[PDB]
RNA sequence: AAAUAUGUAAGAAGUCCUUGUUACUUAAUUGAACGUGGACAUUUGAAUGAAGAGCUUUUAGUGGGCCAUUUUUGGUAAGC
RNA sequence: GGAAUACUGCCAGCUGGGACUGAGGACUGCGACGUAAGUCAAGGAUGCUGGCAUAAUGGUUAUAUGCCGCCCGUCUUGAAACACGGACCAAGGAGUCUAACGUCUAUGCGAGUGUUUGGGUGUAAAACCCAUACGCGUAAUGAAAGUGAACGUAGGUUGGGGCCUCGCAAGAGGUGCACAAUCGACCGAUCCUGAUGUCUUCGGAUGGAUUUGAGUAAGAGCAUAGCUGUUGGGACCCGAAAG
RNA sequence: GAAAUUGUUGAAAGGGAAGGGCAUUUGAUCAGAC
């Protein structure tokens, strides 16, 4: 023998884990965040845009539009600590929300057999925002420029200062 | 035999009744913390609506703080540190105050900070640094009954039973207090107030008799 | 860093687990450990430690101490146990019938008391009859009698007994041991 | 294992003092005392101002 | 054996256990026995007294054959005798049958009186005996044969 | 003391009264009430120097 | 005639009561020492602490020291 | 005359932001809210989600940058030293063995102990067996000639582990080994004393003594082995001027 | 068929030494896991 032995064995057998004492809670989203807010996003594809808040999904996610006929943004959903709520208000009632939830966003998981070399959108999500937009559009008419405030571009200024900038 | 609802519906009726034998005893307290509490302040009132000087009763308990560290003391300071079981810095302990305490105190005083502390100060540090010698073991307290089966001779059954016997200098205060294990406190968390501690609290130090800034300075610690 | 009071990492100074490597010792320490343990006897705890003890302090108990400690008042019926080895005493021609448990006996002890009518013992049979020790007494040897402590502490004016190979006349009882030749001691 | 502090995780302070539920129902931490409308003697009041 | 010593254990430290200001050297303080009435006295003077000097008078050609006389003491006399051979006598303290101890043939010259034979009758043929140690013997009920 | 001592405790198991036979340090004052009818304060104030020689 | 230092005591091996011994002592069962019998136990005889306490054997290295505040001698002084 | 504010202190008053940590691994414990069921922030982290699944993280190594880092060993109060040795590398290189011993330990037998000088025998320098002897211990104290270890349950008093009885327990009484202190008894020696008596000079009874021993007072020893220490030895290695 | 020491090729750094430590960037290389 090379090495002769170890006179005792470790069990093999997994020990069940102790009784863990954390439940779940409903997340408290800061009172900046009331549906019908307009957000600033601050990082994704659509950094720096503004958009309309609508509904607080259940997995502490924010259903968002831009409108996507104002400034190209979809029905979405994004994380709280990745917007900026400003205090402009656009009226969201009236706006038929209930139907978007988790199951909703379905990414259709992919496989790792099929590995994309260099290179569509589901049949229904494009009247799903028709129908949501034509409702805030029209409540966008009401307040002047507000149309034009969502269609622009955020970003910071030379000189200017987040930790006294007001939104 | 079933022995799972016989003695165990048995020992919960023995826990509910302990409950509620502390409950008094910590609402007969507050009555009596309370009680005295405004007795000074109505006594000194009186002696100054009939043209006297109330002079209160002299402090019986001071709380002690060793402030300097372990090298280069003298033997005779060094002893009597160690009669107050301050045997390294920013360590604590209650002392009686009492004229063979009063000239340890004097002895010691280059090495540290004291002075009379009140009922939150004195209730905070067993709450949050309070341990018990259990058979020479740092025991945290964290329970009445590991108080209840070591002070219960006495009549001490819970941890704010034990901070009574040590506000109120009683009968038992020497073993009570010698249960409490000495405190392990942290530096101060805005600082030692003064640019030099080694000097006395009268000269701008930190060393000596603060007689109610010890309060002030151990809530930092604490 | 700490002003310590007394030494750190001082190990206790007692023994446990004797160092012999007898194999038959440590199934007897074994028995009275737990026995020890689980009894809450203060017998028990006796022969444990003294189980640990080495030869010059498990000194050789004769019979005859023996039959004197069975001549004491009430003792002639318990049950002598000896943590140690037992030897025979040719001094005496009487003894008494009282079974004995030790480790060893020597021949002369072991005929001895089965002669007069005894039966030596082990020291765990004496635990399937006494866990609790019921009706026994320890007898401990002399341990100052070895010829060694008689040197122990020698100085001026003591007298210890020198280590000395060949004595007699002309071997160190001269000057410092009179006052004929010099001082004495 | 570890050691959970009083003076906060009330759940903690509850089991070492079943008086704390009602001193904190009762206030008793901002508690009001009876007025009263002694005033010092003129002998303590020179005092005080003299010089 | 080799492996044991603290030789082993004291490789790679430089003195060796013999210190660096004492510096172990060949005969620091005398061979032998040097010093005694000298630097060494309180180490003699404590440990050996009567080291020095002389106390008595001397003896030419001494054999230790004239002197010889081993002892047995009073307490045992019955080692001698046959283990087997033996209960008989103590339990029959019988007159005209008394066993006789000759001592010499065990090899001892002198009797001395250490104490508490049984009281049967014995008799003992000794070249001397002690003089406590005769009427012990007799009182039991025997007699000393003196022998040559 | 050992005959006061043996003497408190004799008078003491007549009735019981846990006499308390150990010596005690000197402990700090308790409370009074200093008045000032005649006893008005008098303010003191440092001096000035002078030489007195 | 200080200060700082330094010895002793703060009990059970103590206190109290009666009387047995003796070749010592006394005018004297007078004393001295040692005992017999009885009474006083957890505030049992100040404080604080105790990390266990008491004890023995053996053997190493060391036996050139030097510095600081205070006291102090020689020296004008000195990293003397 | 009526308020306020400051300052100091208290609340088992409420609440927002940031950072580090997640040890433990079925239940038991303490709690809290609830009529109950049950739930919990209550004796230590879980739930949801994303990207990647590859040198991407990570290891190694080389370099760069920020900060730091004086040459090792030696004597020494004090070394980086303008104190000494060392240009570099390999191989060798210095506390051993023996006779006799001290303490401690382990093993056997035990008032004994030790086969191995030698004898028998042998598978042959082994293993196995054996008498007489012999040393050490069981007896010491005196220069010696000599004498020679119990008034007594082998003593009393005190403290004692363990044990025994009563006691729910606390405690009480009894027995008390080893050991500690102490006082008494015994053996030997020195200084006394001097009995019956008798080769009238022998013998030494008995009672003593601020004298003394490396003694007794129900034996512990003998053997072999080991670490450490000692003496003699070349004596850890290397080193004279000499005779 | 070692080391000191040397040649060749390859890589890297170098404003009066070099070598070292903590930490990371960069370059080279690499184990595990899937």
């Amino acid at each position: 023998t090379a090495q002769q032995a170890p006179k005792w064995y470790p069990s093999e057998d997994v020990a069940a884990p102790k009784k863990t004492r954390k439940a779940v809670r409903p997340q408290k989203l800061r009172a900046s965040l009331v549906p019908g807010t307009v957000l600033i996003l601050l990082a994704g594809r659509f950094r720096g845009k503004r958009v309309v808040y609508l509904k607080h999904l259940e997995d502490n996610t924010l259903l968002v539009t831009g409108p996507f006929k104002v400034n190209g943004v979809p029905l979405r959903r994004v994380n709280a600590r990745y917007v900026i709520a400003t205090s402009t208000k656009v009226s969201v009632e009236g706006v038929n929300v209930e139907k978007f939830n988790v199951e909703y966003f379905a990414k259709e998981k992919l496989t790792k057999k099929e590995k994309k070399e260099a290179n569509e959108i589901k049949t229904e999500r494009v009247e799903d925002q028709k129908v949501v937009d034509k409702a805030l559009i029209a409540e966008i008419k009401k307040t002047p420029l507000l149309k034009q405030y969502l269609s622009a571009s955020f970003s910071l200024k030379n000189g200017d200062k987040p930790h006294m900038l007001k939104f | 035999a079933e022995q799972v609802a016989a003695e165990r519906a048995a020992r919960k009726a023995a826990n509910k009744e302990k409950r509620a034998i502390i409950l008094e005893r910590n609402a007969a307290y507050q009555k009596e913390y309370e009680t005295a509490e405004r007795n000074i302040i109505q006594a000194k009132r009186d002696a100054k609506a009939a043209g006297s000087y109330y002079v209160e009763a002299q402090h019986k308990l001071v709380f002690v703080v060793r402030i300097k560290g372990i090298n280069k003391i003298p033997p005779k300071p060094r002893k009597v540190l160690q009669l107050l079981r301050l045997t390294r810095i920013n360590s604590g302990t209650f002392v009686k105050v009492t004229k063979a305490t009063l000239e340890l105190l004097k002895l010691i005083e280059p090495y540290v900070a004291y002075g009379y502390p009140s009922y939150s100060t004195i209730r905070q540090l067993v709450y949050k640094r309070g341990f018990g010698k259990i058979n020479k073991q740092r025991v945290p307290l964290s329970d009445n009954a590991i108080i209840e089966a070591n002070l219960g001779k006495y009549g001490i059954l819970s941890i704010d039973d034990l901070i009574h016997e040590i506000i109120t200098v009683g009968p038992h205060f020497k073993q009570a207090n010698n249960f409490l294990w000495p405190f392990k406190l942290s530096n101060p968390s805005g600082g030692w107030g003064v640019p030099r501690k080694f000097k006395h609290f009268i000269q701008g130090g930190s060393f000596g008799n603060r007689e109610e800034f010890i309060n002030k300075l151990v809530k930092s610690m604490n | 860093g700490i002003d310590h009071t007394s030494k750190q990492h001082k190990r206790s100074g007692h023994r446990t687990a004797p160092k012999s490597d007898n194999v038959y010792l440590k199934l007897l320490v074994k028995l009275y450990t737990f026995l020890a343990r689980r009894t809450d006897a203060p017998f028990n705890k006796v022969v444990l430690k003294a189980l640990f003890l080495s030869k010059i302090n498990r000194p050789p108990v004769s019979v005859s101490r023996i039959a004197r400690a069975l001549k004491q008042e009430g003792a002639a019926n318990k049950t002598v146990v000896v943590v140690g080895t037992v030897t025979d005493d040719a001094r005496i021609f009487e003894f008494p019938k009282t079974t004995v448990a030790a480790l060893r006996f020597t021949a002369g002890a072991r005929a001895k008391i089965v002669k007069a009518g005894g039966e030596c013992i082990t020291l765990d049979q004496l635990a399937v009859r006494a866990p609790k020790g019921q009706n026994t007494l320890i007898l401990r040897g002399p341990r100052n009698s070895r010829e060694a402590v008689r040197h122990f502490g020698m100085g001026p004016h003591k007298g210890k007994a020198p280590r000395i190979l060949s004595t007699g006349r002309k071997f160190e009882r001269a000057r410092g041991r009179r006052r004929s030749k010099g001082f004495k001691v | 294992v570890l050691k959970k502090n009083p003076l906060k995780n009330k759940q903690v302070l509850l089991r070492l003092n079943p008086y704390a539920k009602v001193f904190a129902a009762e206030k008793l931490g901002s508690k009001k005392a009876e007025k009263t409308g002694t005033k010092p003697a003129a002998v303590f009041t020179e005092t005080l101002k003299h010089d | 054996p080799s492996r044991f010593t603290k030789t082993r254990k004291h490789r790679g430290h430089v003195s060796a256990g013999k210190g660096r200001i004492g510096k172990h050297r060949k005969h620091p303080g005398g061979r032998g026995m040097a010093g005694g009435q000298h630097h060494h006295r309180i180490n003699m003077d404590k440990y050996h007294p009567g080291y020095f000097g002389k106390v008595g008078m001397r003896y030419f050609h001494k054999q230790q054959a004239h002197f010889w006389k081993p002892v047995l003491n009073l307490d045992k006399l019955w080692t001698l005798i046959p283990e087997d051979k033996r209960d008989q006598y103590l339990k029959s303290a019988s007159k005209e049958t008394a066993p006789v101890i000759d001592t010499l043939a065990a090899g001892y010259g002198k009797i001395l009186g250490k104490g508490r034979i049984p009281n049967v009758p014995v008799i003992v043929k000794a070249r001397f005996v002690s003089k406590l140690a005769e009427e012990k013997i007799r009182a039991a009920g025997g007699v000393v044969e003196l022998i040559a | 003391r050992v005959k006061a001592n043996a003497a408190k405790r004799a008078e003491a198991k007549a009735q019981g009264v846990a006499v308390q036979l150990k010596r005690q340090p000197a402990q700090p004052r308790e409370s009074r009430i200093v008045s000032t009818e005649g006893n008005v304060p008098q303010t003191l104030a440092p001096v000035p120097y002078e030489t007195f020689i």
